[PDB]
């Protein structure tokens, strides 16, 4: 999904047709394509949207917030992060407000993909595979 | 004379002396130091 | 020892009114926080009245109230409440006792409750300097606003004045989840506060770093194409102002890894889920539930 807009070049196409096959034990099977006549769908586009948003977000307030906590510093490893940001590095409080809850929001429009909750263990597998024995789990 | 340091930004400290060797003087006890450093230190077998 | 035994036998050792127990027989199938798990409990460790400091610390409370047990609320009769345990996926109903309103389908989080005051007038057991005080019950969305608030102001509470955070405050702490109010009930800085803004920041300095060319560049790509009113609504909360190589190969891990991150940020504030309602009751009081504990 998130090379939906620059789908026009030559070597994406190829780089889309090696992303689009998985491997699995004997399994080389591939998958649909999200995007449809050269223009995402809303779903995805609010999917790729998000992540796009909460690197935006990241890479521009965190900096100003570790050196805000620098001097309150009481331990030996917030200071390489900040030596780590300043290394990549190279107005109205409403609105830190209004990006901080947009951060959030945008992190919460996004929890559908960050995890998946276990629902079966398998015990044991029918011979011939077409069924096995599973512990439901929530 | 100042060293040229690899990392950037000054790193704090709470470790005991067991743990770590540390360089925290001042310049006056180095100045005690010059001053007590400086000053500790034929023909005739011809002849 | 025994183990963790199905009954909890909560017995008031004061003497009782009549109306005490004509408010403690409507409390059944309610919820409550036990600490101890023996078998012929007090009173005394009954629900949260051993918490309050004299900070009462909104996040300290938070991170307290997870560590004890819930457990439910039966047979209340003379003198005897019947504690049943929670077991692992089951299925019996609970009873609300906040003003919180409740759906089908959503899930549930125990909470310290919100804007105590006896203008809200909380009949909640008045004997011997003892309120029995009952966690609420919120839905997801609810208690994820209210942690994020809460992380909002705690994040946003570094080297600023000390009345810029009271206009903060006033503003922040109104929450209109369903059409209702709850206010924030004094929130304070607190160092349990300050350790995960520390684990948040160092895990948005992560997402800073591990984020790709294309995972950044993607909104101001697509800012230059469509027009939408959610990249209106956000591109003007952005700063103002071809892909030059790319290794699919490479993005593969940054992904895995930035999963990683994204779920080690959004763990802080979306706590855990411990009810799952199936279906309720009209009135909105009681519910039909899953997953006790």
């Amino acid at each position: 999904g998130l090379f939906s807009l620059d789908r026009s070049y030559e070597e994406v196409k190829a780089a889309v047709q090696q992303l689009q096959t998985i491997t699995f034990r004997d399994a080389t099977f591939t998958i649909p394509d999200p995007v449809i006549d050269q223009h995402l769908l809303i779903d995805m586009k609010t999917a790729c949207l998000s992540m796009s948003m909460v690197a935006n977000l990241a890479s521009e307030l965190t900096m100003t917030y570790v050196r805000k906590l620098a001097l309150e510093d009481s331990s030996m490893l917030l200071v390489k992060c900040q030596e780590l940001l300043m290394r990549l590095d190279r107005v109205s409080p409403d609105d830190e407000i209004a990006r901080l809850s947009a951060l959030f929001v945008m992190l919460r429009q996004l929890d559908d993909l960050i995890r998946e909750q276990v629902v079966f263990t398998v015990c044991d597998v029918s011979p011939d595979n077409k069924s096995a024995t599973c512990i439901f789990k929530g | 004379s100042l060293l040229h340091t690899f990392w950037r930004l000054p790193v704090a400290v709470f470790f005991e002396p067991h743990e770590e060797n540390v360089l925290r003087c001042p310049e006056r006890v180095l100045r005690r130091l010059l001053e007590d450093a400086a000053v500790t230190m034929d023909r005739v077998r011809k002849r | 020892m025994a183990a963790m035994e199905a009954n909890i036998f909560c017995t008031f050792d004061h003497k009782l009114s009549i109306a005490d127990v004509g408010k403690l027989t409507k409390l059944v199938a309610a919820v409550v926080p036990i600490p101890q798990r023996l078998h012929l409990i007090k009173h005394y460790q009954l629900g949260l009245h051993q918490f309050v400091d004299h900070t009462r610390g909104y996040v300290r409370l938070r991170g307290l109230l997870r560590n004890m047990t819930l457990t439910l609320m039966r047979r209340v009769e003379g003198n005897q409440i019947l504690l049943h345990v929670p077991t692992h996926g089951l299925l019996y109903t609970v009873l609300n006792t906040g003003p919180v309103t409740w759906e089908k389908g959503d899930a549930l989080c125990v909470l310290p409750p919100l804007f105590h005051g006896p203008l809200a007038r909380e009949n909640l057991l008045t004997l011997g300097q003892w309120e029995l005080v009952l966690p609420w019950i919120v839905p997801m969305p609810l208690a994820l606003e209210i942690n994020q608030r809460l992380l909002i102001m705690g994040l946003f509470s570094l080297d600023r004045s000390y009345e810029e955070v009271k206009a903060a405050v006033q503003q922040l702490q109104t929450i209109t989840f369903r059409d209702a109010t709850f206010t924030i009930p004094d929130p304070v800085i607190d160092q349990h506060l300050l350790i995960d803004m520390k684990t948040a920041c160092l895990s948005m300095s992560m997402v800073a770093n591990l984020a790709s060319e294309l995972t950044m560049t993607y909104v101001r790509k697509l800012a230059l194409e469509d027009s939408s009113m959610l990249l209106v609504k956000c591109q003007e909360l952005l700063m103002r102002l071809r892909p030059q190589h790319v290794s699919p190969d490479d993005e593969i891990a940054r992904l895995s890894a930035l999963f990683v991150m994204l779920r080690q940020l959004d763990d802080l504030i979306r706590e855990q889920v411990v009810f799952t309602v199936c279906d309720v009751s009209p009135d909105n009081k009681s519910a039909t539930c899953i997953f006790k504990g």
